[PDB]
């Protein structure tokens, strides 16, 4: 109505007293005044976020009621590309879509649209095509192949098609099967990529940059110039004006790390990510999705798959004196039991690093080096917040005096990514 | 090609404020780094401030706290404001830009300003 869309990253909620408050998720603050005080304590709830997001998604009435597609299962990717990118009005895709498979053969997954989304997600997110490549830490999470242009001549068009399909999945309530690294979702949100975010992108770059961050680079005799092995011929690039003859020292460290990350990761995938976002936003402006975090954005796109805590517990190995009968371990599992399904998935993302659970269960759970199981290691003083390592699926759980303290600390850590 | 000209540079008492503006002309497609450099009498050029990408701003430890670097997109002009100015600040202030141009492989083109003598009186 006359009020208009809320500013990006804002939400409106109804209090039990009936007065409506406004929550800024970027700063995590509640207020009474309309954006266009204490109010209620901030509570990041994915269910209410999703309800608000779906409510503010409005289907145009001018478009045809039904969006009809005919595809061949042998190569679903190609006909899907042709049909979806042949549409000049993206709003037509906002209309309900019924994908009549060839000869109505079947193979449904509870819905022909869901079956189409499943098979297409299998096809697009296969690194064989070259658009995407498996993450460094995991073997199932994906990322944009920086060399995607070399393999595919029209990689930008295919990335736009993938973005359009993802936008369709989010808009229509269906779910995609591909899980991306955290920097992927951060680049959707327009957030800043940090050194930790490189853990998924490349192990060599992350390890070298971490060494530089912690130790004095003066031993390495580093300049503000990096060598671009990619592209024909090997040549040096200055990260800052007069990069050569400028030496990386303790005062020039974080600037060097930021510039190296920008040149070697962000600059390389920026074009492909921009094409993906251009395809994605044709059905959902970024402002609506900016309320979600990267973790919540992953859940919104790939869905909230219920996690069986019994299988999770049985196929878990404890470390540093923790035992299944240990009071802290069973208290932690009690806290996991009482916590919601979305909170359980957020705990998975906090420790494992992704919401994907292997189809065989938690026995096949992987890691940076290889097959690695969920680990809960004793570490730190009781007061400290739990920490997580997603390269080895490790939760550094301090020994907690009582169940209530452990529950509160674990919830605070899970909520604060 | 891009050409830079720095103005706003004049002798000022120490503890005075100087703003240096880098007027940039030409096709500034995508600036990788907008920096202010300093050349003291008898010394090589040394980094003073940098805008780099987005809004991340990097300062030299000598000028950290005292100076502030900003960019105006409509004018594409960078302003370095120096406060608590000191004799060390007396050097000649250049303005450099790096434009990442993509022909075959993407490469960095560095364009340097003429410079303004900024001095401190005390």
């Amino acid at each position: 109505n006359d009020l208009g869309p809320l500013p990006p990253g804002w939400e409106e909620r109804i209090h039990l007293d009936g007065r409506t408050f406004y929550i800024d998720h970027n700063s995590k603050i509640t207020q009474w005044e309309d954006p266009r005080g204490p109010a209620v304590p901030y509570s990041r709830e994915f269910k209410q976020k999703y309800d608000y997001f779906r409510k503010k998604l409005k289907k145009p009435a001018d478009i045809p009621n039904r969006f009809e597609m005919k595809l061949h299962r042998n190569n679903i990717f190609e006909e899907s590309y042709r049909r979806i990118m042949s549409v000049k009005r993206p709003d037509v895709l906002k209309a309900r879509l019924w994908i009549e498979f060839e000869s109505e053969k079947g193979l449904d997954y509870g819905g022909v649209a869901r079956e189409w989304f499943f098979l297409l997600s299998k096809e697009m997110f296969n690194p064989y095509y070259g658009l995407f490549e498996y993450s460094a830490t995991d073997n199932y999470t994906l990322q944009i192949n920086p060399n995607s242009g070399l393999c595919n001549e029209d990689h930008l068009s295919y990335f736009t098609f993938i973005g359009r399909v993802a936008g369709l999945a989010v808009f229509h309530g269906k779910l995609l099967d591909g899980f991306f690294i955290r920097p992927f979702y951060k680049m959707m949100l327009g957030k800043q990529i940090t050194l930790n975010d490189m853990e998924s992108v490349d192990s060599e770059y992350y390890n070298s940059l971490k060494w530089i961050l912690e130790n004095d680079p003066t031993e390495l005799d580093l300049m503000f110039c990096i060598d671009e092995e990619n592209f024909g011929q090997t040549y040096q690039v200055d990260l800052k004006p007069n990069g050569s003859e400028i030496m990386v020292t303790n005062e020039n460290k974080r600037e060097y790390i930021d510039l190296v990350i920008q040149w070697r990761f962000v600059n390389r995938v920026q074009k492909q990510m921009n094409a993906f976002l251009e395809g994605f936003t044709e059905l959902l402006p970024i402002d609506l999705i900016k309320i979600f975090d990267e973790n919540e954005l992953e859940l919104l796109m790939c869905g909230l798959g219920d996690v069986d805590v019994n299988d999770w517990r049985q196929h878990s190995i404890y470390k540093n004196g923790y035992c299944p009968n240990h009071p802290v371990i069973q208290w932690f599992w009690k806290a996991v039991l009482l916590m919601d399904a979305e909170k359980r998935i957020r705990l998975l993302q906090f420790v494992t690093g992704t919401s994907r659970v292997p189809m065989n269960g938690f026995a096949e759970l992987y890691g940076s080096n290889g097959p690695q199981l969920f680990t809960i290691e004793q570490w730190g003083s009781p007061e400290k917040l739990p920490r997580a390592h997603t390269c080895f699926n490790r939760l550094d759980l301090p020994p907690y005096e009582t169940f209530e303290d452990l529950r509160e600390k674990l919830l605070m850590a899970v909520e604060n990514a | 090609q891009v050409q830079l000209q720095e103005s706003g540079g004049g002798l000022v008492q120490a503890g005075g404020s100087l703003r240096l503006s880098c007027a940039a002309s030409g096709n500034i497609s995508d600036v990788w780094y907008m920096g202010w450099y300093r050349q003291a009498p008898g010394k090589e050029r040394e980094f003073v401030a940098g805008i780099a990408y987005g809004t991340s701003t990097y300062y030299a430890d000598s000028v950290k706290g005292r100076f502030t670097i900003s960019r105006d997109n409509a004018k594409n002009t960078v302003y370095l404001q120096m406060n608590s100015l000191k004799p060390e600040d007396t050097a000649v202030y250049y303005c450099a830009v790096i434009i990442t141009r993509f022909v075959s492989y993407p490469r960095q083109h560095t364009y340097w300003g003429q410079g303004t003598q900024v001095t401190v009186s005390s």
